[PDB]
């Protein structure tokens, strides 16, 4: 819903990118702000503007981008400094899988020799699909949509952890956000929003958790489609297409 | 198999569930050939494998236990597993299910604490939520 | 479930502890099974999968069934059952021979 994102832009004082057929929710939110009747969640969202102005100095020169236009720059989001926790796990998975390729190939060769046993040679050793077993981990690891997947999975994990921690214990009202600053990207994760600042080109993105989940699963789907098309001999051209 | 291994690692190391202890994590990560065993052993006998290779050809396999044990034999014949793995699977410990639980799912072996999440939710709803209700149907059906 | 329970009443943590501990219990059970000490007195890899399943179901349900039998369940799996022979080049089927 465009209304939710427009409301997030209009709660904390930021420029309004969107235009809408009926800006009723924006008028309602502005009226609530003027008379100071904001809810608890809206107040918690609004209080982050002070932190944003304290950390980021030249916040007034950033330009925020709407949802459809930012997709080109958000399907490939690489933040190398924050995905140092899932990389180790994926590397260990690669190692523990590489320890089984020989046995897996022998198993499939035995099964195929039992099911269709020709009496005149025709060994199954030189089969393309069987020979591509030994490079599944290599193909996933050296993929184009791997780093954006890692970054988005880390972002989703942090946001979901914060959201779950809010439910169990709301006592720690003071600090619920997660802040990560770098010479490239400035990332703020809140159980209700994600704010990304690109400082080299002065761009800003403010997204809802729904957009977080959408981008995460879309990038995961792209990664899986591309890699699994690369492996299969019948879909090698479909990979590049 | 590879995606199942990745899922196992992610769930055991990078999940928001706070009930996972460090003991389980550093027992599965440090012990030799434990994640491979967990990902390869068919789950009908205790593992985390939900794809019998017979499913790749036919849809209705039959009772999953027979397919699981056939796949275990195939694994140990292809040097993926060991004979001791099959011996341990044969000599594991039984659960504590009853006759009604057996009737609710006949193909199941007596795996300890094998009840599904949906089964637990259904049991909780039947025994707690729908006990005292004004609806004639539920009042007649769900007694104490 | 939580919404209906708070609407009606009767939900307590003692009932919902299992739902939270399910995954840890699964991991603990597998860990307990994986570090068991076994002997090679009986070779279980030389039996057909049907016999293995029969023995497993006999062993697991020993408290309910006892010495009695369980029937009507086991069916042979395809891959263990079938054996295909592609007859080509004027040679008889080895099994048929």
């Amino acid at each position: 819903v465009k209304g939710k994102i427009a409301q997030l832009h209009t709660i904390m004082s930021l420029p309004q990118p969107y235009d809408m057929d009926d800006d009723s929710i924006l008028v309602i939110t502005r009226q609530k702000i003027k008379l100071n009747k904001l809810d608890k969640r809206q107040r918690s969202i609004r209080r982050l503007k002070l932190i944003l102005t304290e950390k980021v100095n030249d916040l007034g020169k950033y330009t925020f981008i709407r949802y459809p236009e930012m997709s080109k720059e958000m399907f490939k989001l690489y933040i190398p400094g924050i995905n140092s926790k899932v990389t180790e796990l994926l590397l260990k998975a690669d190692r523990t899988y590489s320890q089984m390729t020989d046995g897996l190939r022998d198993l499939w060769i035995n099964v195929l020799s039992k099911l269709a046993s020709k009496n005149d040679g025709s060994n199954y050793d030189l089969n393309e699909e069987i020979n591509n077993i030994s490079k599944v981990h290599t193909t996933y690891k050296s993929d184009k949509w791997y780093n954006p997947f890692k970054t988005w999975f880390t972002i989703k994990y942090d946001m979901r952890r914060l959201q779950k921690a809010r439910n169990e214990i709301t006592f720690n009202v003071g600090k619920d956000y997660n802040l990560l600053e770098d010479q490239k990207n400035f990332l703020l994760i809140h159980p209700e929003l994600v704010l990304i600042l690109d400082k080299q080109n002065y761009n800003g993105y403010l997204i809802t958790p729904e957009l977080v989940l959408m981008y995460c699963d879309v990038v995961e789907g792209r990664w899986n489609i591309s890699a699994c098309a690369k492996l299969d001999p019948k879909l090698q051209s479909m990979y590049q297409k | 198999i590879f995606k199942n291994i990745q899922q196992l690692y992610i769930a055991l190391g990078m999940n928001i569930n706070p009930t996972i202890t460090q003991n389980i994590k550093d027992q599965y990560f440090k012990n030799s050939n434990w994640m491979q065993y967990a990902s390869l052993i068919p789950a009908s006998v205790g593992g985390f494998n939900y794809m019998a290779m017979s499913r790749c050809f036919v849809r209705n396999i039959g009772d999953p236990s027979v397919a699981a044990l056939a796949d275990i034999k195939r694994f140990i014949k292809a040097n993926l597993l060991d004979r001791s793995v099959l011996y341990r699977i044969m000599n594991q410990e039984p659960g504590e299910s009853s006759f009604l639980d057996w009737a609710s799912d006949p193909y199941s072996c007596n795996l300890p604490q094998s009840q599904n999440i949906t089964t637990m939710i259904k049991n909780i709803t039947a025994r707690n939520v729908l006990q005292d209700s004004p609806n004639p149907l539920l009042s007649g059906l769900f007694t104490n | 479930l939580i919404r209906v329970g708070i609407n009606r009443g009767g939900l307590t943590y003692s009932l919902l502890r299992k739902i939270s501990n399910y995954d840890l219990v699964q991991y603990e059970t597998l860990s307990r099974t994986l570090r068991l000490i076994v002997s090679d007195k009986i070779r279980y890899e030389d039996m057909c999968s049907v016999d293995l399943a029969i023995a497993l179901r006999q062993k697991m349900w020993i408290h309910l069934s006892g010495g009695r039998m369980i029937s009507g369940l086991e069916t042979p799996d395809p891959l263990e059952l079938l054996s295909g022979v592609v007859i080509t080049g004027s040679e008889h089927c080895k099994i048929c021979y």
